């Protein structure tokens, strides 16, 4: 019943995705060999979302692991939840891409990618209906970004009419550990823009940004910032893997954040985000996490809210809790603050809730936002891409694949066209 | 993943000798040749219980070849592998490239073949030489020129010890420089370069050594070349390969020359007082005289830089670190690349040699970067070369070897076109 | 009660037929000594059809091993499952065939068939009704195909209304461990096309294909070959040899599998191929099974069936299942693919299935498929002999037996014939 | 499943020695004359608890014979079965024919008759020679040719000695040669070669046996004749027997002459260092200078080639090693024989003489492989040939046997249709 094909594209990818099989794993119950151990009978209710069931009551995933690098599927096999995967599934090159998108996209990734799809399409086909694909990338790379979205271009000619879920990461000027971001990212986006449905806009200098005011860890690795984000990819689909008062589907949540076919870059965001040393003096109240929803510092993109206007916004609840306190935080939010929203539209909100909350937490909930303050990333973006364009620079590697430099403009023009969308609606 | 790496002249041997030591004590490897998938990048597997490496020191001149033979370290390397010649090079770029080049590439050329046939992940290749001398110069071309013909699209990590500005070894070193980077710049994807008295001065401030040898400065040489490769041996938070070289530092096929720096240098008895951090290291690493060459890097503009990290190095204050590089204005960045920044770590630490000279450190750093800082060394290397050919000093050896007059003019004009291409890419 | 008369005849034959004899002998509990071991009653109800009784409760099997080079029987005999055969059934020459049709098939042969040929009729009339023969052999070779298609022609003569069974494997240019195969190869199916009924077309580098991607064997030798495919011949046998819900006697498979008289050389395949890895991850469900026979990648012949069209194509399940399952998997196996299967036929697919599976395994089939795709096995042979035949190379030897040049033509003339005819309903 | 073997001059005993003491060391049989079905292809069973090998070495010359019964290794040997002559052949083809072959072939004949009527199994012959001699020469042709108007129909497996390109032992053997090939020519079904600087150029580079002797030279080469033979006395995963020499080789039957190479050759040192497995021996035997002829395989064709492996190598990663070969470039096969693959595989290993050359290896290789590289070396056989015939050089001595100059110029003719079939079949 609505089953959800995820598909593991590049470093990161891989990363997150990980963390994304263990964070549900402890909500369904899931031993790290592969049987249950858990306590209640709804995990068994929607277990099958996202695995497969197998003999001796073991449960597999339903992960596809694809990178160019075969030491990255030797760090997740060998970590705390890398047995339960199928070896099938772990499909991979030899060769890196180097931070190319050519590399990835044209030569690299096209003897890789007739052997990804027979893999994928056993997984569709071995499922009741699916529902869509939950795809997890970095705009950055060659394997990532070349790779990662030429399996979107096929699935589209495949499946044009499933769902297509990408849980992105994407580079900024202030945080940039590679040379070749804003040429690998203005490629990815002129693919992200037309073939998906919706995309969130993860930025990594806002996931440093998130743990040194709200969290404040003094030693923080990239393994607490895959849980973070980890967090929002599992309240996206709480709706479907537990039963709620109002329950919200992925497509019940793209129509009401994807107003045109192009403006579906979002925003996410997640609450509660306190430190162990700040617990004891906070209230788990549902107003005192309203405010920490609609803050401007706590979303994981720098993108100010403040500097434009919200174009639509999805809350997706969980926990028990009462209805009235949650739809009148609703009320004042938005009506206070009517210069941050669009008066083109009468409400912005898209409200959810379940019955089911993570575990160890009793009131949590997962912020989605498309806002035209977006904008601001594809600003500095398409200045740092036409910066190094407008002499050819480091655009020789890219040639030596076969690829031409009007793509490179095509890219640019899709850029400042969604880049003036976004200014059209605000 | 795997790659392989041949040594020339005594340059190459003397590292090859110092990096493979360090090589084998990383993975646990004693002396005698034996004791999962760390050591397979460079060492394979002999069987049981026993490892080669996958080296060819090749030298025309016998004194370095049977040193090693006779040397402490006689099990590890193949005795085949230890290639060695009839007669020496001889300080001429033309003697060890048409002469004893010609005899001897046929058993090398061939060998690298096979040598990589029992290979299946070879990501390219690295060299180490240096241009002052003759097998450094003509037999390294001929070399590197006839295997880029075969493979062409693997990589190849060129490391050459250039002349200082005013020290200097030999006497016809410009023309042993002009020569074979006339055949560098077009078949070399990129090439990192090592100074005689800048490293000198490395030891003399910092470690304090005022009486080293060339013993210790492979040392920390072979923790550089060790570092660079340490993503792909060891598992990292963020794993690099051989290939991001290429893409991250040549913006243009024939501006392929980067620096090489290393941080943190310290002694034993300076180790302990000393704060060991990321914000004090990655100053000194963009420190003037903390480089490998004699040259001011305030005079140019870095077109691209790379960082490589070991050890316990979370990546929160790292990356607070560049952000507060990029606000100093005391260097400055060209604006065709602003985001000229490329970031690594490897989890497995800085090693260290018993009896070194180099002191044990929980973190570390190494920079390549491009910059146009470069072209006035080339500028210098050139106007010296003028004022020896306008006198026609040397030459009579050269064309007593078989060339002539017409090579020295495209040597000259080559280096000379890539003058007006650091000036123009400066801009 | 349909006894099946065994024929071992070539190396290969030999060894394959000694592992024929060994994974049988399992699943009926017989020991090596020939004494029974087992626990159900129903090995004991159909262990007729293929040994024979004797004192002391002791089967001796009806396996008649020839082969013209005494070396192999010493290495059958000296076998784990080498003392159970019978002695007078180990009938053999003493000088090799060298790899030469015309010796095991003119000199060779003859002065040996006049003494196998009373030891099969012992066998023969010895039984209560004999049903077919189960031969062994190797289309590479002189013994093999010189020999083996020898005593093809004159059980032809003497029993022209039995079934010949063959199972041959056949030669290919990856690879290719003789010279002389194709003139072997082209001389050898001269006589299968003419006097056999039905042919199973085994390629020996889809056996190391098999074994890479599927099993993953890092060390793989001849025997674990022999096991994969004498599975499947235990397979097209299993229906007499113990009873099911829908019995397909050998007889039932062919009429449904040979359209035309010449149109009989098949396709086999097996199921479940995983390793032990993989094996805990994975659902012994029949639609996992059903696709993983109709795969392009899972037969044992090296022809890709969507280069042509499926003529006709036999299913025998084993294992106690679900017929709905089983019956409607077999539906939309061959419409979504409706391209490679024949329009001329509404439904190509034959079933049958069994209540006791191997033992191991719970559940499991055969796959067995007569596809126009092996054409390209019959182009590459065909050019292979007629590259070495337009200069008669290689026939010096074959004329010193008195063998003439124009069989070699007739042999070439029914090359392109067969080719043509597999052409002609593509 | 037996055969019988004779050998033929000083070439033949010394490789007769050579060889018979490695097979008698794989049986376990003691050199004392004693230790089921491996030994009984070459040694019978002399009532109870001794045996006799199935071997008559004849030679007109009796100093290797006498030796052979002072040597240590009296007590294997018959007594009788060792032939000695009364006057040596004197490097003459004629003199060993019919001045001294007429009158010793007559003990020689018989012999081999009644030893082979106790066998059955009798799969073929071989014989051990050199051309270069006339005892190799005149009497051998005699033989081959008084028993296959006899037998005819099995197999004769010869091995001769040729002379190499320039390195000679005598001055005469290009007279020696052309006559006793043009009886070969007809009557022999194939004839391996074997080179004298050829084997030692092996021996020099990869065994780095820097004054080797042929006592050295003859046991690699046992390594291969035993090699060949080894599928009939142990059991193997595709045995395979002397008659496939025949079919797989000769693809027409004047054109008999394969090549001979054999793998891996390493020292005790060099063994351990090295890696064994089928891919880097596989490179080797398929190396130009790697064979035991002077011979460039790149001008040639390769007409037909065979394979024949021992130890344990698995079925696998032999097949993807010649699938290497065949995408390979570097060798060219001939287009009339596209699947030109005779692969064989033996589970007994390559054993180890004490003392001997040659080190301890889990896996071997030996190829022989009919090709058109060869007629070059007949060509120049040829050409020198013509230079003394010109002159009527060495002339005198032949007729002075009993010959004429008729049968020279059927010698020059016959070896001159042989050179345009060469070029013909190699289109
Ligand atoms: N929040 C996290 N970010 C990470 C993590 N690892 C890397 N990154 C960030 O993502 C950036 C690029 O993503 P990747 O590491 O996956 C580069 P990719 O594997 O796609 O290409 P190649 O490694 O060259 O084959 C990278 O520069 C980091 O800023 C991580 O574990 N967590
Ligand atoms: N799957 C297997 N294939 C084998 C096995 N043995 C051989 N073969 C393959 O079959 C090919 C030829 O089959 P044979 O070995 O039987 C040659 P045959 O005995 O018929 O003739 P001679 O040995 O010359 O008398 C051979 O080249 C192999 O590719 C085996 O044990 N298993
Ligand atoms: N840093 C460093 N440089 C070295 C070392 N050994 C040699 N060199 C460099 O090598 C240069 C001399 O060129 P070589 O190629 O070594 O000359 P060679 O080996 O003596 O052989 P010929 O040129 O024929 O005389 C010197 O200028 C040194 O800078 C070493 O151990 N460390
Ligand atoms: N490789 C090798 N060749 C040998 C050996 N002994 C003899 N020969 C070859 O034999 C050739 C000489 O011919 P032979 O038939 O031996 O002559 P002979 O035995 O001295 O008798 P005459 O011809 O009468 O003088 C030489 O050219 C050698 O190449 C040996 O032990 N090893």
């Amino acid at each position: 019943m609505r089953e959800i094909v995820h598909i593991q594209a590049g470093q990161c990818g891989n990363q997150i995705g990980a963390k994304f099989w263990e964070v549900i794993s402890d909500e369904h119950g899931i031993d790290p060999t592969g049987s249950y151990h858990g306590d209640s009978d709804l995990q068994l209710e929607r277990i099958n979302v996202y695995y497969n069931e197998a003999a001796g009551n073991k449960y597999v995933p339903r992960a596809i692991l694809v990178d160019l690098e075969p030491g990255t599927m030797d760090s997740v096999r060998s970590g705390p939840f890398g047995q339960i995967f199928r070896p099938d599934n772990f499909v991979f090159g030899q060769s890196g891409a180097g931070n190319n998108w050519a590399k990835g996209h044209y030569t690299e990734g096209a003897e890789l990618v007739d052997s990804v799809l027979d893999v994928v399409r056993k997984e569709s086909e071995s499922c009741d209906c699916l529902q869509g694909f939950q795809l997890t990338h970095s705009l950055g790379g060659g394997t990532g970004s070349g790779m990662g979205t030429l399996l979107i271009s096929k699935i589209r000619e495949e499946y044009p009419d499933r769902i297509m879920n990408t849980f992105s990461v994407m580079p900024s000027p202030k945080v940039s550990d590679t040379v070749v971001e804003p040429y690998n990212a203005t490629l990815s986006v002129h693919q992200l823009v037309e073939n998906t449905d919706e995309t969130y806009s993860i930025d990594n200098e806002a996931l440093y940004d998130i743990c040194f005011r709200t969290l404040k860890l003094t030693t923080p690795t990239y393994g607490d910032l895959n849980h973070l984000v980890s967090a929002t990819m599992s309240g996206v689909t709480t709706c479907l893997r537990f039963p709620g008062q109002l329950n919200a589907d992925l497509r019940k949540l793209a129509v009401n954040m994807v107003p045109f076919p192009r403006l579906h870059f979002f925003m996410p965001g997640f609450a509660p985000l306190t430190s162990r040393g700040s617990q004891q003096y906070r209230a788990l109240t549902v107003p005192e996490l309203t405010q920490q929803m609609f803050d401007s510092k706590n979303m994981m993109a720098a993108c100010d809210p403040r500097h434009g206007r919200y174009l639509t916004v999805a809350a997706i609840f969980r926990g028990r809790m009462s209805m009235k306190e949650v739809d009148e935080q609703m009320l004042n939010v938005q009506n206070k603050n009517s210069s941050y929203f669009v008066e083109w539209i009468p409400n912005n909100v898209k409200t959810a809730v379940c019955d089911i909350p993570p575990r160890g937490l009793k009131m949590s909930a997962t912020f989605i936002g498309n806002s035209t303050a977006i904008q601001e990333l594809f600003k500095r973006i398409s200045e740092q891409f036409t910066a190094m364009f407008r002499r050819k620079a480091f655009l020789h590697w890219y040639t030596g694949e076969g690829m031409d430099e009007m793509e490179f403009t095509e890219a640019e023009s899709n850029m400042n066209d969604l880049v003036s969308e976004y200014q059209q609606y605000q | 993943r795997e790659c392989i790496s041949v040594h020339v002249g005594q340059a190459g041997v003397q590292m090859g000798n110092a990096c493979w030591e360090l090589y084998c004590l990383e993975h646990g490897i004693q002396p005698d040749g034996q004791m999962d998938d760390s050591f397979t990048t460079f060492f394979c597997e002999t069987g049981a219980g026993k490892h080669v490496p996958r080296a060819v020191f090749v030298d025309l001149e016998p004194t370095v070849i049977d040193e090693i033979r006779n040397g402490p370290y006689r099990q590890l390397f193949h005795p085949e592998q230890l290639i060695t010649g009839k007669e020496d090079a001889a300080n001429n770029y033309a003697r060890g490239h048409y002469t004893i080049g010609k005899e001897i590439i046929d058993p090398v050329l061939d060998r690298i073949r096979k040598l990589s046939d029992q290979c299946t992940g070879l990501q390219g290749f690295l060299v180490f030489h240096s241009f002052g001398g003759g097998t450094g110069s003509g037999f390294t071309s001929l070399l590197m020129e006839r295997l880029s013909v075969d493979y062409g699209k693997k990589s190849k990590l060129e490391f050459s010890i250039y002349p200082a500005p005013q020290v200097s070894t030999a006497v016809v070193e410009p023309y042993n420089s002009i020569l074979t980077t006339h055949t560098t710049l077009e078949h070399s994807d990129c090439a990192f370069m090592v100074d005689n008295e800048a490293i000198y001065d490395i030891c003399r401030r910092n470690l304090d050594i005022e009486r080293p040898t060339y013993t210790n400065l492979n040392r920390l040489i072979s923790q550089i070349v060790s570092s660079i490769t340490a993503s792909l041996r060891f598992d990292g938070a963020l794993n690099v390969d051989l290939t991001e070289f290429q893409t991250n530092l040549v913006p243009y096929p024939r501006i392929h020359f980067p620096l090489a720096t290393y941080a943190p240098v310290i002694s034993a008895e300076k180790a302990y007082h000393e704060q060991l951090s990321v914000a004090e290291i990655t100053n000194a690493c963009f420190e003037p005289a903390n480089q490998m060459v004699k040259c001011d890097p305030r005079h140019g503009k870095y077109m691209a830089c790379c960082l490589l990290y070991r050890g316990d190095v979370v990546p929160k204050d790292v990356n607070a670190a560049i952000a507060a590089i990029k606000t100093k204005r005391s260097i400055q960045f060209v604006d065709w690349c602003p985001t000229g920044f490329k970031v690594g770590i490897n989890y497995q630490p800085p090693t260290v040699v018993p009896g070194g000279d180099l002191a044990k450190v929980q973190r570390a750093v190494c920079m390549l970067s491009n910059t146009t800082a470069i072209a006035e060394a080339w500028a210098r290397l050139d106007h010296k070369f003028d004022l020896m050919y306008a006198k026609r000093a040397f030459v009579h050896w050269y064309v007593g070897e078989g060339m002539e007059e017409g090579e020295f003019s495209e040597a000259r004009e080559d280096m000379a076109a890539l003058e007006k291409d650091y000036e123009e890419v400066g801009i």
